[PDB]
RNA sequence: GAGGUAAAGCGAAUGAUUAGAAGUCUUGGGGUUGAAAUGACCUUAACUUAUUCUCAAACUUUAAAUAUGUAAGAAGUCCUUG
RNA sequence: CCUAAGGGGGACUCAUGGAGAACAGAAAUCUCCAGUAGAACAAAAGGGUAAAAGUCCCCUUGAUUUUGAUUUUCAGUGUGAA
RNA sequence: GGUUGCGGCCAUAUCUAGCAGAAAGCACCGUUCCCCGUUCGAUCAACCGUAGUUAAGCUGCUAAGAGCAAUACCGAGUAGUGUAGUGGGAGACCAUACGCGAAACUAUUGUGCUGCAAUCU
């Protein structure tokens, strides 16, 4: 009764969306308007601060664009985090902070700006950016880029941007998405916002929950269990882990069980391989001499 | 009544192509243009600021400012009896690198690389370049080539 | 593998949708919305007319329905509260190609609730939406996409799962 | 209590009859006479 | 009301269709372009005979509908109405303009009548039949032929009917089973596509 | 490099347009079924599917020839560093 | 013509079709699926636009100040516009 | 080689229908004290990684698949066209000379490649 819609035409005729569009992962009106560079700047790059979110892992790169692809100057991921004593809970606010934090100091590590550029090493959850050094080189500047993920006030996404501040690199922000900030009163609540940087929120859910439904608290927080980490010992992981981060913030990759050529090998035995010319022409002979 | 626009006779100049609509890939921001580089400009529809006048959409000039977004090209156009320099402020989208200077500058380093050998040799090289000459002499073998002698065809109707 | 009795397969109610579409505005759109949120215990929202029709005496953005859609526990509460009003017998021609059904009351003191004068009665609308795990899928922003056929959900799924989860009737 | 409404989502800015709405097309609602 | 046909036998102008443009034309004579039996099948009316344009030209829809009544009427009389199948290949979408129905001024003309723009070689009618009937439905071609100006040639045609395939390829197309009937016109074997589907539609097909 | 004219195309978008064929009418009528069931049948007309004849200055995927922009160095190229 | 129909940001996807839901029917509202834009963007037409330039929401006045350069029409004058 | 994050070119990458997927990753998935947003914790926010699953997403493979891409003793040196003649023809138009030269069609082949970083039976 009505017209079939998916016809030859509608196929021939239409413009597939960017790769990287189709598959929802990359916002090119954002993308253009973070990378494109003042032209008078010429081969000066904008560095951004990549910062994603999975479901078990917290992702903080420092990206420059190039027309072969982007280039990753460091990255410091949050399954790193056990290396510096936090070992649950790697999705966190307070673990996107340690992320930032991390992914800072080893920047600043590689660039040489260690000394000069410290950054907030007393955090009191106050509202700063890093002021440059007279007679001395500039911060190194960076743009977050939170990609896809909706800007909300206590988003994890500026928990690296205020851990990434504090650990020195110069990174422009407002203090009105952190969590404590009254919109109503246009002030940031330092408490609140130090409270979450050391675990504050879920050490409170941890006493909150402990006295009230003790079966859901044995199943939640079962690794702070076994581990007899209670509320009150929470903030330390967090701050030695912070004081850790700054001791040794270069990157140690994970020792490999098997070679490259191992791994490929392995790989390559569940790989479906595709049908040579004659095999599929032998099977449309067959089908058609089964066909009679 | 005559109309004479800004844009007038652009209809289809100022098109995308056909299946090349929409966001702009984003090497066209990544370039880097100096003064003195030269440029082909081509008019993006889908961008109106910055955009050529139609006289310029197809020409190459070179350019001598660079600005937040755009630069400035300069332009020959034959008034009359003469040459006016004209001088086009263009966003980058409607710019793109001339391809003709990377094959003189190719050029400019194997003539410079042929040159430095031939001294180390001691001997000559000629780097002019030179038009298609005619074709020397040569021999057709005919061992399973013998002539083939072909005839006009009659005449047929093929309705 | 590709197993049809996989955990991850089981249907299960999304949402259920009530809908009131009383003609006008005014006093009866707001009594027909307290009923709602009486029916619900959540505020429910009123829709605007897409354009004017005089036969039904409608104009454009003129306030006409107020709907509801509660989904969990209470919308299965409500869904068996609805259906014995139609005392657990819907037709095979109220279940969607897409594996969604419903059905429609007629009188919403029917249903359990206290009956006002001032308030009078109201019809009302019940629409089941039914999907399997997974559905975040094609609703999230990142990495939005489709599901695959077999974990659609069709007309004959639906209406069996219907017959086996309330000993109803699907009247072909 | 709040008054919270469904919001617009078409494009359609004029205020006519909509598409598909002809008289005729319907069938006989009283075919059974 | 009609100038002499000489008024607009030249393509000067370029093609005036009616559009959204010029609204006001009217209708082409000529409205029936198949005529005798339209349903015949493709295996009945082997011999196709065309009229052939030998002119770059324009040809009024009045001659159009002149010389499809012409030929129609001879070939029916002659050999029954269902003895061929006449198929007018030319469709008048050119609008002619006239200007009296001052002086030079404002001189753009109202819409007058419809044309067919033809060139050389183009078929203007195609007439279908049996072999036995040629020189009937040739000489009915040659007395439409009058109807038209310019010169036209009566030319046998080397294909079986309205097909595109000659006369011995469609023969080794049929007994190797790619041709079926879809009406008056036939249906073709693919080799691309679904092998099933296209298995199924010609049951007949003695692969190679 | 740029172009959208000639040509070409229309079982490619838009617009125009000839003919059948096979399906669905469940959201077309007439007739014939029924003592009533809208639940069949014959028909024309609708749509749908795969086809078919013919077209466009103000249609188009494609796309010339001629004409047209730039370049073919010393005011250049390379090395070092103010 | 417009204090937004200007500016910035965010969220969403349009025309239409199919299958479903009391009154409700060809057209009210709800739901799902399909949907390259077949919608919309003040007004002619053309171009442009889909996580937007369209729809809705939040904040605003850059529709501000100073005076130069440039493009079009061009005498390379003015005016308009950019 | 697989996978993820960020990409370049932007269908050889899309679409339809099936099938398979070790390891890790990704994903679905669980919860609502907290920041936050909703008619609706569905989306968005946060928490746990704990209770579960490869069912879907994703990836690969299959199809005389649709589309797309490339190629060519495919069509066709055809259509068109620059230049020429005191060429033909009443004309419409056509042939020839020196050059340039398509599109459709037909056939065949293919169905993402790749940069940086991290990770993995």
């Amino acid at each position: 009764m009505q017209k079939e819609f998916r016809t030859s035409a509608y196929h021939s005729r239409f413009q597939t969306p960017f790769r990287r569009r189709q598959e929802g992962k990359t916002d090119y009106y954002q993308r253009k308007r973070l990378v494109t560079q003042h032209k008078a700047k010429y081969n000066s790059p904008k560095y951004r601060l990549v910062v994603r979110f999975t479901n078990k892992d917290i992702i903080a790169q420092i990206v420059s664009a190039h027309i072969t692809g982007d280039v990753v100057f460091t990255a410091a991921y949050a399954h790193e985090l056990p290396r510096y004593g936090i070992k649950y809970g790697l999705t966190n606010w307070s673990a996107a902070y340690a992320v930032g934090l991390l992914v800072a100091r080893r920047a600043l590590q590689k660039l040489g700006l260690d000394e000069t550029y410290t950054g907030v090493e007393e955090v009191e959850g106050e509202f700063e950016l890093t002021e440059a050094v007279e007679d001395g080189p500039r911060p190194f500047k960076v743009f977050l880029d939170i990609g896809l993920q909706r800007t909300t006030t206590g988003a994890r996404v500026f928990g690296v941007l205020k851990g990434a501040s504090d650990g020195g690199l110069y990174v422009p922000h407002s203090p009105n998405r952190f969590p404590g900030w009254d919109i109503e009163a246009e002030e940031l609540d330092a408490e609140l916002l130090r409270k979450y940087i050391f675990g504050g929120h879920v050490a409170e859910y941890m006493e909150e929950l402990l006295d009230d439904d003790e079966e859901k608290y044995k199943s939640i927080f079962k690794n702070y269990i076994e581990e007899e980490i209670e509320s009150e010992d929470v903030e330390e992981i967090y701050a030695n882990a912070h004081e850790a981060i700054r001791a040794d913030p270069s990157f140690k990759p994970t020792e490999k069980k098997f070679t490259k050529e191992q791994y490929k090998a392995e790989s390559k035995k569940y790989r479906q391989q595709k049908l040579t010319r004659a095999e599929r022409q032998a099977k449309v002979a067959k089908k058609i001499a089964e066909f009679k | 009544g005559k109309s004479r626009g800004y844009r007038s006779g652009t209809r289809y100049a100022f098109q995308r192509d056909f299946k090349k609509h929409g966001a702009i890939p984003l090497s066209t921001y990544l370039k880097v243009y100096k003064v003195g580089d030269i440029v082909d400009i081509k008019a993006n529809g889908s961008i109106q600021k910055g955009m050529p006048h139609k006289y310029y959409h197809g020409k190459t000039g070179i350019v001598y400012n660079v600005t937040k977004s755009s630069v400035g090209v300069i332009i020959n156009k034959v008034v009359g009896n003469r040459y006016i320099e004209k001088r086009v402020n263009l966003r980058v989208e409607h710019v793109k690198h001339s391809a003709c200077r990377q094959e003189f500058l190719n050029r400019v380093k194997s003539n410079a690389a042929k040159k430095r050998e031939a001294k180390a040799n001691g001997e000559t090289v000629y780097l002019k370049r030179q038009a298609a000459k005619p074709r020397g002499s040569r021999i057709i073998s005919t061992e399973g080539n013998i002539p083939q002698t072909l005839a006009p065809v009659a005449y047929e109707t093929f309705i | 593998s590709d197993k049809s009795q996989n955990v991850m397969r089981e249907l299960r109610i999304e949402k259920l949708v009530l809908n009131i579409c009383v003609g006008e505005s005014g006093d009866r759109l707001t009594r027909a919305a307290k009923v709602l949120e009486q029916l619900s215990g959540q505020t429910p929202v009123q829709s605007k007319a897409r354009y004017t029709v005089r036969t039904f005496g409608i104009r454009r953005n003129e306030k006409i329905a107020v709907h509801v859609t509660v989904r969990g526990p209470k919308a299965e509460e409500i869904l068996e509260r609805g259906l014995k009003v139609k005392e657990y017998q819907l037709r095979s021609k109220n279940f969607s190609a897409t594996g969604n059904f419903g059905f429609g009351i007629d009188e919403h003191i029917d249903l359990g609730i206290k009956y006002d004068p001032s308030i009078g009665i109201y019809g009302m609308d019940f629409y089941v939406v039914m999907g399997r795990a997974g559905a975040r899928v094609t609703r999230r922003k990142r990495a939005r996409s489709t599901i695959g056929n077999s974990h659609k959900t069709n007309k004959e799924d639906t209406i069996q799962w219907f017959k086996t989860r309330y000993d109803a009737e699907v009247l072909d | 209590p709040s008054a919270p409404s469904r919001e617009v989502v078409k494009k359609n800015t004029s205020s006519k009859k909509s598409d598909a709405a002809p008289a005729s097309a319907d069938p006989a609602k009283a075919k059974k006479k | 009301a009609r100038r002499p046909a000489r008024c607009y036998r030249y393509c000067k102008n370029k093609p005036y269709p009616k559009s959204r443009y010029n609204r006001a034309v009217p209708d082409a004579k000529i409205r029936i372009y198949d005529l005798g039996r339209k349903k015949a099948t493709v295996d009945e009316f082997p011999l196709c005979i065309h009229l052939v344009s030998n002119e770059l030209e324009q040809l009024s829809s009045e001659a159009l509908e002149a010389a499809r009544i012409c030929a129609n009427k001879y070939i029916t009389k002659v050999s029954g109405r269902d003895s061929f199948h006449l198929r007018v290949r030319v469709h008048p979408f050119h609008v002619l303009r006239i200007n009296k129905m001052q002086g030079m001024r404002g001189a753009w003309g109202k819409p007058h009548g419809l044309a067919a723009r033809v060139s050389i070689g183009q078929i203007i009618m195609s007439a279908r039949t049996k072999d036995s009937n040629k020189d009937v439905v040739i000489e009915g071609l040659r007395r439409a032929r009058y109807k038209f100006p310019g010169q036209q040639k009566i030319i046998i045609s080397k294909k079986w009917g309205f097909t595109p395939l000659n006369r011995d390829e469609y023969i080794a197309k049929k007994t190797n089973g790619e041709v079926i009937d879809d009406g008056a016109y036939v249906k073709f074997l693919s080799r691309k596509g679904n092998l099933e589907a296209n298995l199924q539609q010609f049951p007949n097909y003695q692969y190679s």
